[PDB]
């Protein structure tokens, strides 16, 4: 899971 | 070696997307990477919100890569153009997606190829001319693939994912779980039309030129399934949206996902299907799908109304209620073209139409009404599906319904199709009867203490209870 | 009979600029012409507005930025199907 991806970290 | 992703969208038997291009509207991407440079044409179209470089392009980078990079993608060949619709921080803007559809739509137009298929691996609430865009652009004949969204909710909430006559798609796991993490994870429900893998899918890095990172999102499981398109649209160049849908469905991995993870409500609307690449094995053969209206909501004199696409024939109709106020279902036509349409009861909070359409070329099909007598009507040539619906508050090729209630009947003129009843009844929360290998559930229905409702789940028939009976109608070539 | 709408999740909202709609069969000509007048209707009341793009392809319309005061007004402009107020998407 990347911050790139919302709405991860 | 071979990713756990790809290996699970490879069909049992097996032995491309050249004449198919991919138009992908995402943030920037560094087009010079090893995975995929020489296939992906940046057009540099831009239209972007202002921000409030390796970082800029990751996200369409790996997108880029699992639709179509050489080590790692789906469909290793495909052509792919991208607009950049999302700035820096992953953001856009519902005007500049409608912008750059628009500008897919101009292109074609001004240089026609072959097939075309749109990933929108993006998401925000439900919107109302964004959804407007997304059908205009699937009736002009384009073919679009849409995340059904991060955040543990129903996908019906948001666009493009609610849109109508998009393929929208949700994220599992290496197990085929629901990709969940903490309050976030997967999305949801009758919008989503199947799964595909979307956790920990490795794909290519804008870190370097040959660099590589996994990644997950509902827009690494629309990937899949925009490359699954492609191939299939590369073998059949000809197929529509309607035949295309019916294929991802009918080659999906089924009942493999484990519905505990989704909330109770949603287990009944959600597809249990993971995608899958299509077999060797491929003759015609009698195709159908299961489609749920939206909810009719609580008025007095609600109805829901389930359709099929144009090319789609409407086999049977059932409805489904969770407090069993329900007054049935009945097909009606309109446009010249039946629909599958359910009636509240008084009291009720609403109800669902659930509607079998299917692909059956050649096929002359009517209904046949009984009002109240019990209420018996026959096709006077093969029956494919029974409805019922009263006007009451409460209580061969041959439907029958309750003395009380109007019972209709699906009749078919299909040369070439065989069709056979199978019942089966108990003492029970829910009841079930299912088709054998080789036939299509084109009807289901429960047989005339107290019935929530039934649905065709694949080709199996649930009826839902609160000596109850189920009774499967099941057909080939 | 023309509706306004904007999105439910009230973070996501972006205020200020519009996707005006017009009804199906407005041809680019139309489009352009009720814009010019928009605008037009603004200025006579002190307010500047902006057209930023001339929808036509798939929607007829055009994309403004003006205040929200003026969505009375543009509301009853002639060809008007709806009008939604601009919202964020996210890479998912």
């Amino acid at each position: 899971f990347v911050a790139t991806t919302f709405a991860f970290x | 070696s071979i990713p756990w992703n790809l290996e699970r969208i490879t069909p049992p038997r097996y032995r491309g997307g050249s004449l198919v291009e991919v138009y992908l509207l995402d943030t920037s991407i560094q087009s010079d990477h090893r995975e995929i440079e020489g296939r992906v044409m940046v057009t540099d179209f831009e239209n972007v919100p202002e921000e409030d470089a390796s970082k800029c392009d990751s996200h369409g980078t790996h997108l880029a890569g699992v639709v179509s990079g050489r080590d790692a993608g789906v469909a290793k060949g495909a052509s792919m153009r991208s607009l950049r619709v999302l700035n820096c921080q992953g953001k856009g803007t519902v005007s500049g997606t409608l912008i750059g559809l628009e500008f897919i739509r101009k292109s074609q137009l001004v240089q026609p190829v072959g097939p075309l298929v749109v990933l929108l691996p993006l998401a925000g609430g439900y919107s109302r001319v964004l959804n407007a865009a997304c059908q205009r652009l699937a009736r002009a004949g384009v073919v679009l693939v849409t995340a059904a969204g991060n955040f543990r909710d129903d996908a019906c909430l948001y666009s493009p994912a609610s849109a109508p006559e998009v393929i929208t798609v949700g994220a599992t796991n290496a197990q085929d779980q629901p990709v969940t993490l903490g309050t976030l994870g997967t999305n949801f429900g009758r919008c989503v039309d199947l799964f595909a893998p979307g956790e920990d899918i490795i794909g290519a890095s804008s870190d370097c030129s040959t660099c590589f990172v996994s990644q997950s999102g509902t827009s690494q499981a629309a990937a899949h399934v925009a490359g699954i398109a492609a191939m299939m649209l590369s073998a059949e160049p000809e197929l529509t949206l309607a035949e295309l849908r019916q294929r991802l469905i009918h080659f999906s991995a089924k009942d493999v996902i484990n519905e505990a993870w989704f909330p109770e409500d949603q287990r009944v609307l959600t597809p249990n299907l993971v995608a899958a690449l299509p077999p060797s094995t491929h003759g015609w053969q009698l195709f159908c799908r299961t489609v749920w209206s939206a909810h009719s909501g609580p008025t007095r004199m609600a109805t829901a109304i389930a359709r099929c696409a144009p090319d789609e024939e409407l086999l049977s109709c059932s409805s489904f209620s969770r407090s069993g106020k329900r007054r049935g279902e009945r097909m009606e036509a309109q446009g010249g073209k039946l629909v599958c349409r359910a009636h509240n009861a008084f009291g009720g909070e609403g109800v669902y139409a659930i509607a079998r359409c299917c692909l059956l070329p050649q096929a002359n099909c009517s209904v046949h009404t009984a009002p109240p007598a019990g209420t018996r009507v026959h096709c006077h040539h093969v029956l494919t599906g029974c409805s019922s619906h009263w006007e009451v508050e409460d209580l061969p090729n041959q439907c029958v319904g309750h003395r009380e209630a109007s019972i209709h009947a699906s009749c078919c003129h299909a040369p070439g199709l065989e069709c056979k009843v199978k019942e089966h009844g108990i003492p029970q929360e829910q009841v079930t009867v299912a088709c054998e290998e080789g036939w299509t559930l084109t009807g289901c229905s429960a047989l005339p203490s107290h019935v929530l409702g039934a649905y065709a789940v694949d080709n199996t028939c649930v009826v839902r209870s609160r000596a109850v009976t189920a009774v499967a109608i099941c057909c080939r070539s | 009979t023309a509706t306004f709408h904007r999105c439910a999740k009230d973070p996501w909202r972006l205020p200020g600029t519009y996707v005006v709609v017009l009804k199906e069969e407005t041809h680019l000509s139309q489009s352009e012409r009720t814009a010019r007048r928009l605008q037009a209707q603004a200025a006579r009341r002190g307010y500047l507005t902006k057209i930023l793009h001339v929808f036509h392809g798939l929607l007829p319309g055009f994309l403004v930025k003006m205040s929200g005061d003026l969505l009375e007004l543009a509301l009853k402009l002639p060809h008007v199907d709806y009008i939604e107020e601009d919202s964020s998407v996210f890479a998912q």
